[PDB]
């Protein structure tokens, strides 16, 4: 599939389908779903990295919601993006 | 011991003693928290005092735990750390309190919440035996509250490895199935077990590796046993002993069934089981509706889950009897409770918010909407026949009649086109029934509102298969408007406005009604909007703006138009939006209404429009002038409206001198004194347009003030986020006053450059590059001279400015702006200046090895690495990329060439270059990659 | 969404060799991902309309990202998108 | 030995001529024998048709095995070694709604053909793409008209995207006289023109497209090219002869292509279809 | 492999396919029976021609002018102009022509031109074959299917053995060998009643007259030692496989391959085609 070629774990096909069925535009470019998938995967990686750091500071090995909210709140850029 | 006194004081009424007790408690912890925690634990455990005293002791523990238990808490205070020996003590005490069913419910709940917090911080590294103790309690002592605690902590503590592989999952399922199979279990025990089962299903729904054979087999076995058991449970009956427990029990069963259906592969929960549970679910709808004879609330929740299941298995065929049962049950369930009727009738804004779909409440009405919206076409047509037949019989039973009309509304919202053998006769009868409902004099208010909202749906769904659709649409619309008028209920008026909005969706009213009746209905809708606008909540005002946007669209485009309608239209646009400028919907739709009200415009009409509108605005600007123009939603709103007028100039000339006389001085003051980002942004945009579109000879005396405002904005006395629109203002000043300003171009250009390089905001750099594009189109060589002679940090501004400009090209917005940038860059290219040839910019990124995602953490050691290319090469690459978005040798291509749109610009540019700039483009073409060469040559064909 | 969760697991395993994520935390992450997707897609739609262009393409996506994502998130999201597209289409 | 031949007396030469005449009579008797062979073989092809059709239905999934045939297959499995067909407990747990999601035997005929030694060499992947839609391979003996046998390949137009022909068939023809050994000798073969939906899906050719604005002829013109390529579907449209080119070029064409084509046809007809299932599973090797 | 690993639908379909294989195998058994019936029918037609040519060869029947003319036309069409008559040959008188009744060494020459069997022919065997008149073939109807070969020798004038006719038998396996044909089964043959060891071409003889040095008795010795020959075609390999013959069974299998090759050669080409191979045109 295209995601493997791009070097992405996220579902390029799912993103492309969502873009098309959302009727956001008459046409969806070939590179648009790849770019959007890369961005979403990057943001997921950021949030997961910071949540994992928060959990590891408590010496846990599990990211429960407390750690996730703590990581988002203590990171100004993510705080502004996600509240 | 003295902790008890503090508990009393903190638990007391008066502030002074409660504050004293709270402090005294805190300093003790600040000294040592060991004493306080030990004392509070002993208080909860042993005093046997008033239940309120123990409950408050537990509450204090709740508050103290987060402050002093561990740094893991955000609210942690470093004054002292709870002694380890005390930690074990309070853990033990909390377990003894929570697990013992005989304790009072308040004590158990307090202990449970404290345990939740402590476990969230301590399990499993600090508090190993938590799950051991909980499962010992559940298995041996049968502690029901232990099951509730386990349910609450399950997801926080039980990780995948323990669940699938540590045996915790199997142990939990053993507990659940032993509880459910045991015939003697009380309904409370079964409900707790079913909630714990929901927790297990959640855990099984997704896991790190689906393919693991052991995990797959475990999931299959658990799901099979669960479905068998739930099949057995639903067959039970309890002889009306406790209806609330039974309703909760059914609710949780169907929640679990929905979860299994929706979150696991279809290979589980085969179709035969789906049929069996469909029959059971229908029978349970009947049972619940009869039990209805907090009872109502629980009934409605159970109904939500049952109907959610039916929605999940709606693909199956439903027998005629099953459709009749479902329709009767939903008729009973979907009728409005007396409380909702009173709320809507007393405050129509709630009705408007719900009907427009803005209200957050989700209830059986919405779930019934979901069910009918999902049916397939054969079932949908049959159930439409059922609902229509029920409406035909229930035409004198008002209580059910609204429920039936809402069900019909839900059906008609289904995408599949209703079609059937006898539907045409049913549709004729239904149309007659709706006409009778409107004409009936004694009809209740809510039924009438539902009929009015439903009729548009009936007409839309059968836009085909209805003869004389146009007379029907005209008659129904006229009747609904006439009822909305000359009636004193805001429900009817708001419902009629929303019904009008529905009409506009499917019918071109101006064509359907004709120009005359179209104008008449515009006047009627305007009158209704005036009448209801006096009692509008925020959501109601948003809805009124939508309605008015619809009404304005139908005003005659003929050279003749009713000036009264235009005036009233603008009056409403300004009045409604002035009430609550902060409402986002009102602002956006006000801009829509104003734009389309100025869609096409000529001078004579404009002078009247500005004569009415603008004097209102100067009132607002002067009003805020006393406020020194601090931020105000109304101020921003009026600024946006002024920008809309200035943007929608009449094509037949420059702006009147009156607009200059009206707006210049107020805007001049706004830019001279305001200090907040948004206000200065909007004022700068409006002022730039005012300067740009006014006749030059009519404004030159004002040049001094213009430059004064510009110099204020350039000084950076206003922050960079402010003065965002200075670019366009400088462009306008240069365009109108090119000759008079020449001596000042150097300073203005250097200040603009200084702003451009430092800023990181995309919009600011775009606007500032607009100035460079203007100067380059006017005279490229002079722009190059200024940028090269100007110095920042001991480097010519050119290298920095060109690098910014090239990088900014990727993201500039707008057709005209893209074209402006293209022509500016084209001029730089043709100039073929050595100073430019020596400039170097950044090409593509060099990827690193592997597939690692580079986060901000890694950036320090994995920076973005570019490749360095001369400026002109990057110009050409940018243009080729643009061609690729829009849509094999140089010598042959050059020979091939010899023998207003973006693509037009780019193609003409390339042809001219290849013909003329032989050596510069030749070398670049020789270095372009083959895909680029192919796009370029294909475009050049 | 359920696919998003599995790919969240894969991304987590790449980010940390071994660490688990609760189901409710996974739902929260899926909510954030859907929110960002919606915001960027609507912004790209508006930009494509404003560019008078029928197609949402890498230009619209990049501009929407630059507009929405604060600070360094914008830079790194742009870098990731550009490098992903370069690996792709090549 | 020419000297010996000359040494034979005239009477012995007459006797040898009579013996040669007797050999010719034996040749006509062999002709009658071959005619009877062909007639009875056609009769037995009719006899085989029901079983072949039933197994084809089983392969395509149009029919489901009955318990009696299931037991007969099981007891046949107990004979020799076919325990692969013995159904295990795990499979019985499955439900028809889970198994019938795939109807028929995927790539049954493609696998059977690719397992055949001589023929599989000619099947390229591009040809194998069409073979995925192959669901039947039938035999027909040209009792009427010129003697020969015709191979039939069946497809579904609504399924395959390559051609609109539901059935593709190949024809082989023998001469009116028997061979020296008494076996049949071959005549030039013929094949059907495949009704490709479009040239792009055509598997026997390779195409190119270019546009010029040619200076040499001052023509704004578009050119298309087609080149035949090696492929199993070249098994059809066999070579034909033109006298002047036949003498020089096509002599080697008949020496090579006809031999390979005839061997492939014989291998199919004899080895493959009578043991189609064994060839599919490889027991026929 | 994986086909079995596929859900039981595929397994049951393949079981039905195997049942259809069994039904087709029964149909094919009846098919082989019909082929054997019609092969026997046409072998009944073959036999008269073979016997007539044998009569011509051994000289107890004479050609006819019409047959000679037809053979002349056939030879002219064949291009084998070596058989054409010449005026010099016509000059031969009847007395010279009748000095030999049959064709001298007809069968011997045909077998010498034969690819494989000629290798087995020795000089004494070549002398023997001059007494070979006819070669006959037959099909085995009872029990195991098979075919039988027969040779006719003029035992009256034969000074080597008294066997008027020698028959060689071949057998097939009970059921249908895979691929729709029959696989070989062991063969049996007759024993040659040689008149004496000196005239026995399957044996080389040694004559000794001795006075024993130990017992001082007077004795005359006739000694025997088998040798290879064309009649090793007879005394064929004993059994297909037996416990006591394994060491023998090695050579039995090798000679079985060789003898089945020879017999298939005979049946397919020699008995149906004898004139050309005597003349060598069939080479």
């Amino acid at each position: 599939s295209r995601s493997a070629k791009a070097g992405l774990t996220f579902p390029v096909g799912r993103v492309h389908r969502l873009l098309r069925r959302g009727n956001y535009a008459q046409r969806i470019g070939s590179g648009a779903p790849v770019y959007l998938t890369a961005v979403l995967e990057y943001l997921a990686a950021e949030i997961l990295e910071l949540a994992g750091n928060a959990a590891r500071d408590n010496k846990k090995t599990r990211i429960i919601p407390r750690h996730l909210q703590l990581a988002i709140r203590n990171d100004d850029e993510l705080n502004k993006l996600l509240g | 011991m003295d902790i008890n006194e503090l508990i009393i004081g903190a638990q007391s009424a008066d502030k002074h003693t409660r504050e004293v007790a709270e402090t005294q408690l805190l300093q003790w912890c600040d000294s040592d928290a060991s004493q306080v925690f030990k004392a509070l634990a002993n208080v909860a455990l042993q005093h046997e005092a008033s239940l309120e005293s123990r409950q408050f002791a537990l509450l204090s523990l709740r508050k103290l735990i987060t402050m002093y238990w561990s740094p893991g808490f955000e609210s942690y205070r470093s004054t002292s750390n709870v002694e380890i020996d005390v930690k074990d003590f309070i853990r033990e005490v909390l377990l003894k309190l929570c697990l013992n069913d005989n304790e009072n419910t308040k004590i158990k709940n307090g202990a449970s919440y404290c345990i939740v917090q402590i476990s969230a911080v301590d399990f499993p590294d600090q508090w190993p035996q938590l799950l051991t103790v909980i499962y010992d309690a559940i298995s041996h002592q049968h502690s029901l509250n232990a099951m509730s605690l386990l349910n609450e902590i399950y997801d926080d503590v039980v990780s995948e490895e323990m669940f699938f592989e540590g045996g915790i999952g199997l142990a939990t399922m053993e507990i659940v199935f032993k509880v459910l199979n045991t015939e003697t279990s009380t309904l409370i025990a079964k409900i707790a077990a079913l909630k714990l089962l929901k927790a297990c299903l959640l855990q099984m729904s997704s896991h790190n590796e689906y393919d693991e054979a052991s995990r797959k087999s475990f999931v299959s076995q658990c799901l099979a046993t669960s479905l068998q058991i739930l099949g057995q449970l639903l067959t039970l009956n309890f002889g009306n002993v406790d209806v609330i427990s039974q309703l909760k029990f059914k609710s949780i069963i169907y929640e679990n069934l929905v979860f299994i259906k929706n979150d696991f592969s279809r290979k589980h929960f085969s179709s035969e089981l789906q049929k069996q549970f469909k029959i059971m679910a229908i029978q349970d709808l009947e049972n619940v509706t009869h039990i209805n004879a907090p009872l109502l609330e629980t009934v409605h929740d159970c109904s939500i889950y049952i109907v959610e299941f039916l929605t999940s298995v709606c693909t199956l065929q439903f027998s005629v009897e099953e459709m009749n049962k479902i329709i009767t049950s939903l008729t009973i369930l979907c009728q409005l409770s007396s409380e909702t009727r009173e709320i809507w009738t007393s405050d129509f804004n709630t009705f408007v918010s719900k009907e427009t779909g803005l209200a957050a409440s989700y209830n059986v009405r919405d779930q019934a909407n979901e069910f009918f919206t999902s049916l397939p076409n054969p079932q949908l047509s049959l159930i439409f026949k059922v609902v229509s037949n029920d409406i035909e019989h229930s035409t004198c039973n008002y209580s059910t009649l609204e429920s039936l009309l809402y069900l019909l509304q839900c059906i008609l919202l289904n995408d599949d086109e209703i079609t059937g053998e006898n539907i045409d006769q049913s549709l004729q009868i239904l149309i007659k029934t709706l006409e009778n409902i409107l004409v009936s004099q004694e009809i209740p208010e809510l039924i009438l509102a539902r009929a009015i909202l439903t009729i548009p749906r009936v007409l839309d769904k059968f836009i085909d298969a209805l003869p004389d659709i146009k007379p029907l649409t005209s008659a129904f619309l006229a009747k609904s408007l006439n009822l909305a008028l000359k009636s004193d209920k805001e429900l009817i008026k708001s419902a009629t406005l929303i019904a009008f909005t529905y009409y506009c969706y499917f019918a071109e009213l101006d064509s359907v009604l004709g120009p005359e009746v179209c104008s008449e209905t515009q006047e009627k809708v305007i009158r209704i909007i005036n009448q209801v606008s006096s009692d509008a909540e925020e959501d109601t005002n948003g809805a009124l703006m939508e309605v008015l946007s619809q009404v304005i669209s139908y005003n005659p485009k003929e050279p003749h138009s009713r000036k009264e309608i235009l005036q009233a239209e603008f009056h409403l646009v300004f009045t409604i939006s002035s009430e609550d400028p902060a409402n986002v919907q009102v602002v956006v739709q006000s801009q829509e209404c104003l734009e389309k009200l100025l869609d096409n415009i000529n001078m004579d009409n404009y002078k009247n429009y500005i004569e009415l509108c603008l004097p209102s605005f100067i009132n607002v600007l002067d009003s805020n002038n006393a406020n020194n123009y601090r931020y105000s939603p109304l101020l921003s709103l009026v600024l946006e409206f002024i920008t809309v007028f200035l943007k929608k100039k009449p094509n037949d000339g420059f702006l009147p001198d009156e607009i200059n006389q009206y707006l210049f001085e107020p805007l001049a003051k706004v830019l001279a004194f305001s200090t907040e980002d948004e206000t200065l942004q909007l004022a700068t945009e409006a002022f730039s347009y005012l300067i740009f579109n006014t006749d030059t000879r009519a404004m030159e005396p004002r040049l001094m003030d213009i430059m004064k405002v510009l110099e204020r904005l350039l000084s950076l006395e206003v922050s960079d986020s402010a003065a965002m629109n200075v670019g366009p203002l400088v462009v306008a000043i240069f365009t109108r006053f090119s000759k008079e300003i020449q001596p000042l171009i150097g300073r203005i250009l250097e200040a603009v450059v200084v702003r451009l390089i430092k800023t990181q905001n995309i919009s600011t750099e775009q606007n500032l590059l607009s100035v460079l594009c203007f100067l380059t189109c006017n005279d490229p060589k002079q722009t190059v001279d200024f940028l090269s002679s100007f110095q920042i940090d001991n480097t010519d501004a050119l290298t920095l400015v060109m690098r910014k400009w090239i990088e900014a090209f990727e993201v500039i917005r707008g057709e005209k702006r893209i074209k402006e940038n293209i022509v500016a860059l084209s001029n730089l290219f043709f100039l073929n200046d050595k100073r430019l040839q020596k400039v170097v910019v950044n090409g593509n990124l060099i990827p690193y090895e592997g597939d690692l995602i580079i986060t901000r953490s890694m950036a320090k050691k994995m920076p973005d690495r570019y490749v360095q290319v001369p400026l002109y090469t990057k110009i050409i690459k940018l243009f080729v990329s643009e061609l690729s978005f829009q849509s094999l040798d140089y010598d042959k291509l050059k020979e091939y060439i010899d023998d207003e749109s973006v693509v037009q610009l780019l193609v003409r540019f390339f042809k001219e270059v290849a013909s003329k700039d032989v050596s510069g483009f030749h070398c670049i073409y020789e270095t372009l990659s083959d895909s680029e060469r192919k796009v370029l040559s294909e475009a050049l064909l | 969404k359920e696919t998003y969760s599995s790919y969240i697991y894969k991304v987590l395993k790449q980010t940390h060799p071994d660490t688990g994520i609760s189901q409710k935390s996974m739902s929260i992450l899926n909510s954030f991902v859907n929110d960002i997707f919606e915001r960027i897609a609507t912004e790209a739609s508006k930009l494509a309309a404003y560019n008078k262009k029928s197609t949402i393409s890498a230009r619209e996506i990049q501009t929407a990202v630059r507009l929405i994502l604060p600070g360094e998130l914008a830079k790194h999201a742009v870098s990731e998108g550009t490098r992903a597209v370069t690996k792709y289409s090549s | 030995d020419s000297g010996y031949v000359g040494g034979l007396p005239k009477n012995v030469k007459e006797k040898l001529l009579s013996l040669k005449t007797l050999q010719s009579e034996l040749f006509e008797v062999e002709k009658e024998f071959q005619v009877e062979m062909f007639e009875l073989e056609n009769k037995f092809l009719q006899k085989y048709k029901p079983i072949w059709e039933q197994r084809s239905r089983i392969i395509s999934g149009q029919e489901q095995p009955k318990p009696e045939q299931i037991a007969k297959g099981q007891e046949i499995v107990e004979s020799l070694n076919e325990t692969e067909l013995l159904v295990d407990e795990e499979e019985k747990a499955q439900n028809d709604s889970e198994e019938e999601q795939v109807k028929g035997i995927p790539s049954f005929w493609l696998t059977a053909l690719e397992n055949l030694p001589i023929v599989c060499d000619t099947i390229t992947d591009r040809d194998a793409e069409v073979l995925e839609y192959l669901q039947d391979i039938g035999l027909e003996y040209l009792t009427d008209g010129r003697p020969g046998f015709k191979l039939l390949f069946r497809f579904d137009s609504s399924a395959n995207p390559f051609f609109t022909n539901d059935i593709l068939c190949k024809t082989y023809f023998y001469q009116k006289e028997l061979g020296y050994s008494g076996d049949f000798i071959y005549d030039h073969a013929e094949g059907c023109e495949i009704s490709w939906k479009d040239n792009a899906h055509n598997v026997t050719v390779d195409l190119e497209m270019r546009k010029q604005r040619n200076k040499t002829t001052k023509q704004v013109r578009t050119i298309e090219k087609i080149t035949p390529i090696e492929s199993f579907f070249n098994f059809f449209d066999p070579p034909k002869i033109q006298n002047e080119d036949q003498d020089e070029e096509l002599e080697e064409d008949l020496e090579e292509r006809l031999a390979l084509d005839y061997s492939i046809g014989e291998q199919l007809k004899d080895k493959l279809i009578p043991r189609a299932v064994d060839w599919f599973t490889g027991a026929a090797l």
